[PDB]
């Protein structure tokens, strides 16, 4: 049992450092996607011509 | 002799019509219809900006 649960907690941990990888790459997922709303809401604006909106 | 200046200042307003733009788009030609300032946070939140020809 407590080489077990010293197994089972190593494996909480290497649980817990992979999601901290995905919970970080995510973290610029969000930094890409509020950029991407704030160029979409340039975009929207009917000064722009062809030449910005490209 | 009037005629000259009326003349001159009738081809003078159409120059103002053709000749003035914004980013390069004509303002008062009165092709500037329907186009839409968008204005606020979300998918179309527009002000329409309407000029008839000048």
């Amino acid at each position: 049992q407590v080489r077990g649960l010293n197994k089972a907690s190593d494996n909480a941990q290497d649980g817990v450092s992979l999601i901290q990888v995905a919970e970080g790459a995510l973290s610029e997922t969000h930094s890409i996607l509020q950029r991407m709303n704030e160029l979409a809401t340039q975009a929207a604006n009917d000064t722009n011509t062809t030449s910005d909106r490209t | 002799a009037v005629q000259q200046e009326i003349n001159q200042l009738a081809s003078e307003i159409t120059r103002i019509a053709s000749t003035t733009q914004f980013n390069t788009m004509n303002l008062i030609d009165g092709n500037f219809t329907s186009k839409k300032l968008q204005v606020g946070s979300l998918c179309g939140q527009a002000i329409t900006i309407d000029i008839s020809d000048m």
